[PDB]
């Protein structure tokens, strides 16, 4: 899974708009899927209290 | 006294006139006004986005 | 890029992953020396 | 405005600098700034720690070892040859150790 | 100085050494550390406090 | 060993050869 | 702990002591392994050694 | 094949490496091993699980 | 904002960082455009786009 | 002249300052 995983929070309605500017050389594609913040750990943190 | 209560510690700090500084240097030192790698972003360098 | 999805009451987060080339080259010159060069081409990890 | 008092933006009176927890600088939305596993937590500048799992709580107070090292290096260039007290002339009102109360 | 001041080769600034073995009496707490100083970098023991 | 084919199992009087070096499996 | 920067594994030569493993918090090496092994092995059988 | 395939000179197949040092934080467990790859023999890290 | 000092346009290369537009409060580009239109075009006709 | 006529004379030798003393650099955001 050679990718740069970016998790963007979603308020419980509507739409959203990501990302700024770069190079895009050797790009391969996108892969989107919705997750739940309660089930997803915070991020690669030593300990997640929430 | 021996009639103490089992308890827990709490730690914190206060800085009342400080600007938290993060120098733009490779080793965070200050060896010149024109910092180490700030001069290293001129090699016909490109544009970067900061978040 | 903009997304429109069916609303859910509970707080949720979007998980978009940009498919890139995440390849590493490992060079072992002599007797317990390991050098690995990582290169993620579209979304680089160095500047 | 409807207020009169020590206005920090142009008075140099910053009493809220202790509320920060961590700072994550990220260039080009893909490169964390310090990188190279520079800090004890290379991903972001952790200013304060609450759980303090393994060992990162500098001084008798709160706040992490990497942030203390960064502040010492930025203000006095100290954190590499020990952690001695900076000289009096280097310690001013806007400095760090002059106001760091544990 | 923009040359020969920083390695730029992904090395840490702070390293934590856990003791290789520890033994405790009812008067002393002896701990043995095995610190290895890289292969190129050097340190001075003005650092290396005990936590 | 100069003749690397001597390290392979022999079907008859010839080594069992084949194949292809390298992997390209990456998606998702 | 794979992608946590603070708890980063180290595989390095004894002499060099320069870590050859870097994780940048954007790689998902857990989902990566899941997808890899799912697309290689026919995962309808249970292997108790690796669960 | 009958030659230049097997060591025939008394070396192990399975090697267990006891941790050089260990720490048990009440959130994480860290151990350090040193593994010596013989003088001639090689291994792949597809093996070497953590027990 | 044409000839102001504070608010001004900075049209330049993305990585160039050196602005290609200079305004020094003595140039009157508003009157310049007015006279340019008055001489090049007939001004008795109303063109709805730019008033 | 020598510009020694513009400086105090501690006896005979002028009380000249350092050659590199001119110039300053005082700039930090914190």
């Amino acid at each position: 899974l050679s990718a740069a995983n970016m998790l963007y929070p979603i308020p419980p309605n509507a739409t959203q708009l990501p990302i700024p500017s770069r190079n895009w050389a050797a790009f391969r594609g996108w892969s989107l899927t919705r997750l739940k913040q309660r089930e997803t750990p915070a991020l690669g943190s030593p300990f997640d209290p929430y | 006294d021996p009639r103490h209560a089992l308890r827990d510690p709490e730690r914190k700090f206060l800085c009342d006139r400080t600007l938290w500084r993060i120098p733009f240097s490779s080793n965070f030192m200050s060896m010149g006004s024109l910092t180490d790698l700030g001069q290293n972003l001129l090699y016909a360098n490109a544009a970067h986005a900061l978040d | 890029m903009t997304f429109e999805m069916d609303p859910i009451n509970e707080p949720t987060l979007l998980y978009v992953l940009f498919e890139v080339f995440d390849v590493a080259r490992v060079h072992q010159p002599h007797r317990g020396v390991i050098e690995v060069v990582y290169l993620r081409t579209p979304f680089s990890a160095g500047n | 405005f409807t207020y009169s008092g020590t206005i920090p933006y142009l008075d140099g009176t910053f009493y809220l600098s202790h509320t920060f927890r961590k700072v994550a600088i990220q260039f080009d939305s893909s490169v964390t700034w310090p990188g190279n596993d520079r800090l004890l937590t290379p991903n972001e500048f952790e200013i304060k720690i609450s759980v303090d799992g393994e060992g990162y709580n500098v001084a008798q107070s709160n706040m992490t070892k990497d942030w203390f090292l960064v502040q010492m290096l930025a203000n006095y260039n100290i954190g590499y040859q020990g952690y001695h007290l900076p000289p009096d002339y280097k310690d001013r009102t806007f400095s760090f150790l002059h106001n760091f109360i544990p | 100085p923009t040359h020969d001041v920083t390695t730029e080769r992904s090395q840490r600034l702070q390293l934590r050494f856990v003791p290789v073995d520890r033994e405790d009496t009812q008067y002393s707490y002896k701990t043995r550390f095995q610190l290895a100083v890289g292969d190129n970098r050097v340190l001075d023991m003005a650092s290396t406090y005990f936590d | 060993e100069y003749n690397y084919a001597a390290l392979a199992p022999r079907q008859g009087s010839r080594p069992m050869l084949s194949s292809g070096i390298g992997t390209h499996e990456m998606h998702g | 702990y794979y992608n946590s920067g603070g708890n980063l594994g180290v595989l390095a030569g004894q002499s060099s002591q320069l870590n050859a493993v870097v994780d940048l918090q954007d790689r998902n090496t857990e989902l990566s392994y899941q997808m890899l092994l799912a697309n290689t092995t026919d995962r309808s059988r249970y292997f108790s050694m690796w669960n």
